[PDB]
């Protein structure tokens, strides 16, 4: 999970990485703000 | 090559296997298909491109993909996979549309339309200014 | 120097067309790495183990990113000239005397449109260089088998890193060299840049030839003959692409270093870096969770100093080729759209007219220069004028005062610098200058403008 | 110990590369340049070598540059002298300023 | 050593192809000897410099 | 365990002085061709910039 | 009217600090001369 936490120590917004594409883009930069562009992104999905 | 079982590349990794049933495997790790993700900030949209895998492939392989690409290849939805010359891709729709700058490169003279707040695959062609006799 | 008055100036007789070759990078191969399945390859421990290092993976995705970025930005600006360069089209084969052929794309009636010439077929032939499989590597790979000359790029798929497509594809280059062509003839004695003249090739080129110091008459007589020294220059470097050319050498180095890249990135996933194997699953399978750590932390050491010398190498090479590519545009406006006064800038000898065609990662330039072959040691003069209570003192423009010999009465000439051939000292070759002590005093034969009339 | 960078190469175990060309290629070289400076100025090419004395050179290049030749005439001795004053000050310019 | 790679083979290849390219560097800069055209200075005074 | 840890110590002075020898070469490459410059533009000729 | 315009100098004035003498002079040293068709070309 990637996690956000306010000015005040509560965490505002999260995001499960293994989700969907954009997840993994955010997960792979460790950022919630990312620019337009396009980027190679990691694998955060498990199988059994 | 030899009576061998297991066929390996010149960097000692295991590529290939002689199984006992009589089949001849391919062996890839279980990250192997290149995943590249096209993200437009204006309208919040992304889409995905799997370089240089032909569609037909991507279909059968699924275990590495996310959950919600693994929905929709299984639900062979109208926007579904495109083949293109830099790889397949998902989320665009074929235009013939000619563009002279672009924001969203993807190889090959080949651009990414965003949607108005799915993507269009456009082309990048100059024009000469003029030509005189 | 001589004994007397004047001096001695060596004027070529005889002349060749010189050709000079230089390669000049432009871009490198675009790589993406991906650092979570290069380093740990799927297993949650080493996964676990690899924060203590921090957010390193990261850290080399946005370096990668920024590098490709940047070389995108740099290869799109030099490209932009396309839009606003102003061309005219050229004949197909011979314009006037001078043959084009090879520098030209071969038109086709029917089929698929050709984007490369035949020189550039001759260069791209002698370089050995893999297809990096941009529409169907992955497939390809596994349908025909392990191959040692297509292991790096089979590598793709286990090591775990991408090989980008270049931003252009080679029709975009093609418009481009032939953009280049279009545009070398133009006017010469204008002092802008706002003015676009359709001139033909062959009168470009003789306008280049008489501003070097070639007189009218010289060109007019010998124009087959410059013609002929033209096509043979242009026709002699076909067979110029061997091993003793460094030029083209530099071509075949920047293909190797773009393989090296790729081959050290590749090798370094076999080392042990010391551990019992340089297998996770094999530590996991002969060695129990207390005594695991150590060797996984071992080989975690090794992979990530191996991604943090790609990446400083990358970025090194990244900037090396965007400088470079400034280079090849300031060549390319200097030597290719006009023709310079430097020397050593546009080749070797008086620059005349430059090319450039395209090359693998590059462009390659041929410059054309006047490279006399023959000299005549000439008796020269400053300046000339009559004697009379005010005098009035001539220089010549561009050329010398000499006298019509190969080794009081003496008769004066004027010849080109460039070319020596005696012709009458005019108003057109001479300008009025003040009175110097060295120059000659004409008592008897003067030119009509030392008359005074 | 100011030898013993050098004496290291035989026992770290690296080697100093001697130089392509000795000492005297490069006094050719120097050589070379200083007997080209002299040359025509009026001219446009680079085909044509005129045996030009270096004083006549450098009055040509000085009447390039805005100064009339009456004022070249007239300072001829002055303009020569200024010019070995100002060669002959840099000798002991070589300090640690 | 072996399990760190093919590591001296690299190190050598790399320091070869510097001094090479090193060695070609110099070699284009001295060439203009060969295609300079050059005359005899006097000795000590050229004149009055 | 000793000898390794040696090892490792020689390898990492190693690359970083092959590193640095390479940069110093293609800078030293550079300054060569400004030199040639120099000589074409102000020693053989005048220069106007 | 016929214009003209130095070449290579300025118009100046004999001076240090409708009957005004006009001269010739280089531009990198002050040495006033006569005007003639050596240092003078004709302009718009
Ligand atoms: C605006 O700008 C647009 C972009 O610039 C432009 O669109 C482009 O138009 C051009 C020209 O019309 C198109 O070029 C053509 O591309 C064809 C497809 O190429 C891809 O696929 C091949 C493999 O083929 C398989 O897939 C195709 C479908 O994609 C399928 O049709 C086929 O049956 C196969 O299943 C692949 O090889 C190509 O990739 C290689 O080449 C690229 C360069 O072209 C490289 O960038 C890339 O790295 C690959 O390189 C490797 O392989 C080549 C070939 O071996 C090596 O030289 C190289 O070293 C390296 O190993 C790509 O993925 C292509 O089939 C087609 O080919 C013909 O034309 C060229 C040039 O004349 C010849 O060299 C070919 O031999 C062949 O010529 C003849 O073509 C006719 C008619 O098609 C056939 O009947 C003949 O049989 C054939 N002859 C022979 C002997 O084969 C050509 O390259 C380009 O794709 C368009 N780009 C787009 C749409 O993005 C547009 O026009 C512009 N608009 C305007 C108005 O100006
Ligand atoms: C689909 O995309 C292609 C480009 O990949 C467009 O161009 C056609 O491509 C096919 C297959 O290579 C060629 O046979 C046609 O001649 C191409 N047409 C043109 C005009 O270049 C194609 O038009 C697209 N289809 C759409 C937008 O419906
Ligand atoms: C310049 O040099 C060329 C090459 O030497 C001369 O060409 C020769 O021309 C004569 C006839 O005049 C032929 O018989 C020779 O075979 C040519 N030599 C070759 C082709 O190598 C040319 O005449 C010279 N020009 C002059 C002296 O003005
Ligand atoms: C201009 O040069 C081209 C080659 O660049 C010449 O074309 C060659 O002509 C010969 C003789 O007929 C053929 O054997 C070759 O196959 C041609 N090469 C090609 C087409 O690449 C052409 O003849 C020259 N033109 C003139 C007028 O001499
Ligand atoms: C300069 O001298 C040359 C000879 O050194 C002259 O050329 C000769 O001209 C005469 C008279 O027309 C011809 O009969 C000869 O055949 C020419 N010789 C050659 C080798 O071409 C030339 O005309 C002189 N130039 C002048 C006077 O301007
Ligand atoms: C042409 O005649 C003039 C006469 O005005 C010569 O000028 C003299 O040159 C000598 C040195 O050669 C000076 O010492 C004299 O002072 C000059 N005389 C004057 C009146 O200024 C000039 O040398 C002659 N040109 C030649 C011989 O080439
Ligand atoms: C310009 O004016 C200067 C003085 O400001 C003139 O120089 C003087 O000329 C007179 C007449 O020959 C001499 O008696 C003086 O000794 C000169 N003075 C100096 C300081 O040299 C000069 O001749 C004038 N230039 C012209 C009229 O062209
Ligand atoms: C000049 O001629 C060209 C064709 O050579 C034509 O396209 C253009 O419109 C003309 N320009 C004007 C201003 O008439
Ligand atoms: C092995 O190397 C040889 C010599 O370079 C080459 O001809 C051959 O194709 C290579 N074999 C494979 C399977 O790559
Ligand atoms: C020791 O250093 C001093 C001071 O620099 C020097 O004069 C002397 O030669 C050195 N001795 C040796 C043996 O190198």
């Amino acid at each position: 999970y990637l996690l956000n936490f306010d000015v005040e120590g509560y965490i505002t917004k999260a995001v499960d990485c293994g989700y969907d594409d954009l997840a993994q883009l955010q997960c792979s930069y460790q950022s919630f703000d990312v620019e337009t562009g396009v980027y190679s992104v990691s694998s955060f999905e498990a199988s059994p | 090559l030899r009576n061998q079982r297991f066929v390996y590349d010149t960097f000692d990794n295991l590529v290939g296997y002689h199984s006992y049933n009589g089949n001849y495997y391919c062996v890839r790790p279980c990250v192997s298909v290149p995943v590249s993700v096209i993200y437009d900030k204006v309208s919040n949209s992304h889409a995905t491109l799997f370089g240089s895998v032909a569609c037909s492939h991507v279909t059968t392989m699924m275990s590495q993909f996310s959950r919600m690409t693994k929905t929709n290849l299984l639900a062979r939805t109208t926007p579904g996979p495109l083949q293109t010359v830099v790889g397949c891709a998902m989320g665009f729709i074929n235009t013939s549309m000619v563009v002279d700058e672009c924001q969203l490169p993807l190889g090959q003279s080949l651009c990414a339309i965003p949607p108005n707040p799915v993507f269009q695959i456009a082309t990048l062609n100059f024009t000469s200014p003029l030509t005189l006799a | 120097p001589i004994n007397s008055t004047g001096f001695v100036v060596a004027v070529p007789t005889n002349f060749t067309f010189g050709v000079t070759q230089e390669y000049i990078e432009t871009t490198i191969q675009k790589i993406t790495v991906d650092c979570k399945q290069y380093v740990c390859n799927g297993f949650k421990k080493c996964e676990e183990l690899l924060t203590e290092y921090g957010q390193f993976c990261s850290k080399i995705n946005q370096a990668l990113h920024g590098a490709n970025l940047r070389q995108d930005e740099s290869i799109a600006n030099l490209f932009s000239s396309i839009k606003t360069q102003n061309t005219q089209p050229l004949q197909a084969g011979l314009n006037g005397d001078f043959n084009l052929t090879m520098l030209q794309i071969p038109q086709v009636t029917t089929g698929e449109r050709k984007y490369r010439s035949a020189i550039e077929d001759l260069l791209f032939n002698k370089v050995t260089i893999a297809d990096p499989g941009y529409m169907q590597g992955y497939d390809e790979c596994m349908q025909q088998g392990p191959q040692s000359a297509r292991d790096l790029i089979c590598a793709q798929y286990v090591a775990g890193y991408k090989v980008l497509p270049p931003l252009y594809d080679p029709y975009m280059e093609a418009a481009y060299t032939s953009s280049l062509l279009g545009s070398i003839a133009g006017a010469s004695w204008t002092a802008g840049l706002s003015s676009f003249a359709a001139i033909p090739f062959a009168q470009s080129i003789f306008y280049r030839l008489n501003g070097v110091g070639i007189t009218q008459q010289v060109l007019s007589e010998n124009q087959k003959i410059i013609a002929n020294k033209f096509n043979q220059a242009l026709g002699a470097m076909q067979t110029g692409f061997t091993t003793t050319n460094l030029a083209f050498n530099k071509v075949q180095d920047a293909v190797n270093a773009n393989a090296m890249a790729l081959s050290k990135l590749a090798a370094e996933l076999s080392n042990t870096f010391g551990a019992i194997s340089s297998s996770i699953s094999d530590i996991l399978a002969r060695l129990d969770p207390p005594e695991q750590e150590a060797q996984i932390d071992r080989l975690i050491n090794g992979r990530l100093t191996s991604l943090n010398a790609f990446v400083a190498q990358q970025l090194v090479r990244t900037e090396a080729a965007a400088r470079s590519a400034q280079l090849a545009q300031d060549k390319v406006n200097e030597c290719v759209k006009s023709q310079s006064k430097r020397n050593g800038f546009c080749g070797t000898g008086t620059h005349i007219v430059s090319f450039a065609i395209n090359a693998p990662n590059g462009l390659y330039f041929f410059h054309v220069g006047y490279q006399p072959t023959s000299h005549v040691n000439a008796t020269a003069a400053y300046g000339l004028c009559n004697t009379e209570n005010p005098p009035k003192c001539i220089a010549p423009i561009g050329g010398y005062f000499v006298l019509n010999q190969t080794t009081s009465e003496q008769q004066w000439y004027y010849t080109g610098s460039s070319f020596f051939h005696p012709e009458p000292i005019t108003e057109v070759n001479s300008k009025y200058v003040s009175m110097d002590v060295k120059f000659e005093n004409l008592t008897n034969k003067l030119p009509p403008p030392l008359l005074s009339n």
